[PDB]
RNA sequence: AAGCUCGUAUCAGUUUUAUGAGGUAAAGCGAAUGAUUAGAGGUUCCGGGGUCGAAAUGACCUUGACCUAUUCUCAAACUUUAAAUAUGUAAGAAGUCCUUGUUACUUAAUUGAACGUGGACAUUUGAAUGAAGAGCUUUUAGUGGGCCAUUUUUGGUAAGCA
RNA sequence: GAGAACAGAAAUCUCCAGUAGAACAAAAGGGUAAAAGCCCCCUUGAUUUUGAUUUUCAGUGUGAAUACAAACCAUGAAAGU
RNA sequence: GGUUGCGGCCAUAUCUACCAGAAAGCACCGUUUCCCGUCCGAUCAACUGUAGUUAAGCUGGUAAGAGCCUGACCGAGUAGUGUAGUGGGUGACCAUACGCGAAACUCAGGUGCUGCAAUCU
RNA sequence: GGGCGUGUGGCGUAGUCAGCGCGCUCCCUUGCAUGGGAGAGGUCUCCGGUUCGAUUCCGGACUCGUCCGCCA
């Protein structure tokens, strides 16, 4: 039934690309680096795109992953920030979902004319516990399918918990 | 090594031929039979890359004719004095040696640096002598 | 519809061996460790298999045949309440004593024990079991940590330290024992001590109890239960240790019952095969159900 | 021109199977081979080191050297008009028993122990194999066996 | 027949007209097929038809071929 | 050609028995790779053409893709499978079994490895057939343009062609 | 395949499926999934001394390769390599 | 007979969708002082066995299940092939004699066995 | 019939796995002479493959210009 079958926030990542390498990059982790908590990790590029200006390997994204209640006090203000609602494209299948928001002055943190504007996209990962199966070392197995988070599940989750309503396109 | 050994109908046009010890680009080839029996014979025409003068030379097709390695490289000048460029290399190396062009390449690249263009020079090696065959300007990165 | 796979495919597919599949065995390692060097030609090569279970120790010395491997001792950490350790039957300490005991019996029972005393006085310090002249050389074993990481204070290096002391010869450096500083490439032999000796819980024990209480009434409620304060604990591991060089003779369980008493309960607990004709019985049925027009 | 390399025409030799590809199982690590042992050889494309010739692919000799992780076999070539001796060291997982061996060894202690058991009255034991004999005399009968008569059928099309 | 017979003026070789005995383009013979869609287990596709088999899962073997079943 | 050491064997362009190895012939494509014919059912934030539509991530047909279940035909440089013919080894005395000597090798260890001492097993001594002697050595001639037939097969329209 | 501001066919992040349909310097064919692939850490065994063996083969040479012996090293907890 | 540790053969063991699991054991699970490693105690490291739970992992069962395995006088002595003829046929190719002998297909059955040590109502 | 070279904005062409100059069209500046800056302008002959990426590396095809096609 449900002893042990309760939804928790795995992770929030939060993700900036500001697509070119510089004083932009280091700007944005800092702006990552403040809210976190935690120091950001920068992602190379994979490939060159010429209409992107990116070449390979330039660190071109910022991103970070918090993990807990500081990634639900962050969540919550998200979503206060989003005004609690979201699309229903905004879940997925697999049950995670994300949103994407402009500037950090909604959130906050208040503005120098130093460090620019650069908006955000946040996406939380939902699991039940049990999902060591999956990640641990020895005796890796796969989670059972009724045990699985779905979408049905991770919206009627969102909309008891935060209360908050999401819409229907 | 320096310079490796080719055959002469391997050998084709704007390739670097060694006629006489001088390192030569090829303006022209014509191969015409010996006599009706025999082999056809290769006479080229090239033009000295240093000195612009024009060799010629005919052999056996099946001769091997010596063949120079000629490197292209590419620098910023940084100044001009006494007839020695002073050019600058990628990773902030940079050299002396190379003198001025003596012709209308380095008239106009002594007024091009008076006047004060950001110049790219285009230095050729080989066979252990160096020389500047050409200039152009960088349109970006002023 | 969307997870489905071809009859192509699970006819193309090759599965891994059963313990990979399981995720219990690395072949990979198991290679490296049981073969042997073809001019030694049935020397059996010894492994000192260590694995790590919640609230278990398992000890085992092992080596291998073509129709299965074969366990001269095993030594569980769950054996320890006959030699004194009844709380952290998975401690950095009970690994040592579990590696201790294992040392000890295999050594009794091949009869290397009246030499090889092993280290007797146990102060830290990091030395191999050296073979005596004009006698038999030591018993040498080899680990087989599995898939359990390496990693500078794991306590399956406790277990080599405690099977070391013990008097097997097991090779080894000292770099992954607790105490070692990397940018000084020793041994601090006071900490790995106080490792062997349990410093590690007794300290946290201190440095909790004296401040935060409800932790200590959560964890170690055991040892208010049987009223062990810090400092004993180390002289309870120095009665374990001398209690098993005393006798790690292994008497077992007397098991309660007889291997047909649990058999019956457990054949009457298990759930048996349908047959070929009650299979075509349940079929006709279900045919004369949902298409006999309901 | 042409092409005659070390391993040239070895495709489908050292192709490994159908759906037993990967690593190999631990009895071929744990087999054990002894000087003047007989085996067969059949190189495994999966271990690139002491892998035997595409000549001696499922040829069968007798260990002469046993090294830490390889055999040394020899075997008889036939070079022209005569047998020369080829010495080769291959690594254990290109080589196995051979059976038949251990099946005349099967053999020789079943015998011996025949001779030993009927040593003790003399009843002529008769060692030797003998070949198929042809099958004597017997009386089949007809008791629910009446013969059924058979007759050639005729020809159609049958597409 | 006549249309085989003068199509096979245009190929080398000799060529023979054989009347079949399968229900067109099947291969099984006229009373075969005949007592074989008497009963549902054909069911037609475009051009060609599915048969039933034995075999499979019951669920889906009822929702095609429904009037087999409805014995 | 000269022989030499021996006297029925440490033989055999052969079969049987036991045991290997192979990827050709065949077969297969509702099996992987690749080629390929035809409809059927679906997918359009997810195609293109028309017609109806103010327009519409509109509608209705049609045509293309992709998926699903089928269907027709193929492969020297494709393959799950897989012959026939050829092909490796064994069918003992230089063997088997029992006991215990050597070592500087090896083992935790007289543990094992190799070579041994002493003892037991003989004419059905270890399948068939035949043996015309078996084994060994030296020296030297000529030759080093080939061609034809059956079967397999390559290039070529083919050839008394290559 | 399903999602997330700018961000779309292709920028970065997250989950699921995924027997290799990728990659392994190059031609092609084999081989490889807690790897032989990708990333990280430490190194120089790409060292010394001469023998034996396999392929081509006259059982010559050359090239390439295989398994050891005697040293001296690298790496790892170690077996080992 | 169940479970754990180490295995052997490496799908009769895999895959898909459900159902069940007494006891014990595994497992999820609680914690960050210490060793240690991360952007993130998620993995890894360490501590407790305490606060809990069979929901998942795991094991077993079910399915005219997919796959896989075995067998057949099922196809089929068919295809192919060794040997032979002053056999047929213009040829392409094909019969016969003495021999060897498939694959697909069809049908039937099955869905892990087991070694060492420990432990269990 | 075979071999070689050839195609880049109007032209000259260069090239790392599309640049200038002179043309064109505007604007600005200053003669004796000018010069500068903007733009519009290139499926790199075409089509594929390879490669993160191809003017560049390869294959095939088209056009054009060459050179051989001899002894009897």
């Amino acid at each position: 039934q449900n002893p042990m079958r309760d939804l928790k926030i795995e992770k929030l990542v939060l993700n900036i690309s500001v697509g070119e390498s510089g004083d932009r990059l280091t700007r944005a982790s800092k702006v990552l680096e403040q809210l976190s908590g935690q120091t950001p990790v920068q992602s190379k590029a994979r490939y060159t795109v010429r209409t992107f200006g990116i070449r390979r390997n330039e660190k071109i994204a910022v991103h970070v992953t918090v993990r807990g209640p500081k990634a639900e006090e962050i969540l919550e203000r998200g979503l206060k920030v989003k005004e609690y609602q979201l699309r229903d494209r905004n879940f997925s299948a697999t049950g995670n979902f994300g949103f994407g928001i402009d500037e950090h002055i909604d959130l906050g943190i208040k503005y120098d004319p130093s460090i620019g504007i650069f908006g955000m996209d946040f996406y939380v990962v939902m699991n039940r516990p049990g999902a060591r199966v999956t990640r641990r070392k020895r005796c890796k197995g796969t989670v059972g399918n009724s045990h699985k988070t779905t979408k049905e599940d991770t919206v009627s989750w969102f909309k008891q918990k935060y209360d908050a309503d999401v819409l229907d396109k | 090594s320096a310079t490796y050994p080719m055959q002469c109908s391997a050998l084709r046009k704007n390739g670097f031929v060694v006629i006489k010890s001088r390192p030569c680009k090829i303006v022209d080839m014509s191969t015409s039979k010996t006599g009706k029996h025999g082999h056809a014979k290769v006479h080229l025409v090239a033009i000295d890359i240093f000195t612009g003068k024009k060799l010629e030379d005919l052999s056996p097709s099946t001769h091997n004719m010596e063949v120079p390695v000629v490197k292209r490289n590419e620098y910023q000048l940084l100044d001009i004095d006494d007839g020695f460029l002073s050019l600058m290399n990628m990773d902030g190396d940079t050299k002396d040696d190379v003198k001025a062009p003596e012709g209308e390449l380095g008239d106009s690249l002594q007024t091009a640096f008076d006047e004060g263009k950001d110049l790219m020079v285009t230095i050729i090696s080989a066979m252990g002598e160096e020389a500047a065959i050409s200039f152009k300007e960088a349109a970006r990165t002023d | 519809q969307k997870d489905a796979k071809s009859s192509a495919y699970s006819s193309r597919f090759q599965t891994p061996f059963r313990r990979r599949r399981e995720g219990k065995t690395d072949y990979y390692q198991r290679k490296r460790l049981v073969t042997q060097h073809k001019a030694k030609y049935n020397t059996p090569k010894y492994r000192l298999v260590v694995r790590f279970t919640n609230k278990d120790i398992i000890c085992q010395i092992i080596s291998s045949t073509i129709t299965g491997d074969v366990v001269l001792a095993a030594a569980y950490s769950h054996e320890l309440p006959r030699y004194g350790i009844t709380h952290g039957l998975t401690n950095w300490a009970a690994a040592y004593a579990t590696g201790l005991l294992i040392a000890r019996r295999t050594l009794q029972k091949l009869g290397l024990d009246e030499t090889y005393k092993g280290v007797e006085e146990v102060e830290g310090e990091y030395e191999l079991t050296e073979a005596v002249e004009d006698g038999p050389r030591p018993f040498k074993v080899f680990l087989d940590i599995g898939l359990q990481r390496t990693t500078t204070g794991a306590r399956v290096f406790g277990a080599l330290k405690g099977a070391s002391d013990g008097g097997l010869y097991v090779p080894h450096s000292e770099n992954r024992f607790p105490g070692w500083d990397f940018e000084t490439e020793e041994i601090d032999p006071e900490l790995l001590r106080s490792y062997i000796f349990g410093g590690h819980v007794s300290q946290y024990m201190e440095e909790l109890a004296d401040d935060d209480e409800e932790r200590f009434s959560e964890l170690f409620k055991g040892y208010l239960a049987d009223d062990i304060d810090a400092d004993s604990l180390e002289d309870i591991y120095t009665s374990a240790h001398e209690a098993i060089r005393a006798d790690p003779a292994f008497k077992p369980t007397e098991k309660k019952f007889t291997k047909e008493q649990y058999a019956a309960e457990s054949k009457k607990y298990r759930q048996t095969k349908l047959s070929k004709e009650e299979r075509a019985a349940r079929v006709a049925a279900k045919i004369a159900a949902l298409a006999g027009q309901q | 021109g042409k092409s005659h390399g070390y391993r040239s025409r070895t495709r489908y030799m050292f192709q490994r199977d159908f759906r037993k590809h990967g690593a190999v199982h631990l009895s071929t690590y744990l087999k054990v081979y002894k000087v003047g042992d007989i085996v067969d050889i059949k190189a495994n494309g999966s271990i690139q080191k002491g892998m035997p010739h595409k000549f001696y692919q499922g040829k069968t000799g007798v260990v002469y050297n046993v090294t830490k992780s390889s055999v040394g076999v020899i075997i008889n070539k036939m070079v022209g008009n005569r047998y020369l001796e080829k010495r080769l060291n291959l690594r254990v997982e290109h080589i196995k028993h051979s059976k038949c061996r251990q099946e005349f060894l099967e053999r020789v202690k079943a015998n011996a122990a025949k001779r030993a058991e009927a040593k003790a009255q003399g009843v002529a034991v008769q060692l030797k194999r003998q070949p198929a004999q042809p099958r004597e005399s017997r009386i089949v009968s007809t008791e629910g066996n009446v013969p059924q008569t058979l007759a050639p059928v005729p020809y159609e099309t049958f597409i | 027949v006549e249309g085989l017979r003068r199509a096979r003026y245009k190929f080398p070789g000799q060529q023979k007209i054989i009347l079949s005995k399968k229900w067109g383009f099947t291969n099984l013979d006229r009373p075969e097929y005949l007592k074989k869609r008497e009963a549902g287990e054909v069911k037609d596709d475009g051009a060609f038809v599915k048969f039933l088999s034995k075999k499979g899962s019951l669920e889906n073997n009822i929702r095609e071929f429904p009037e087999y079943f409805a014995a």
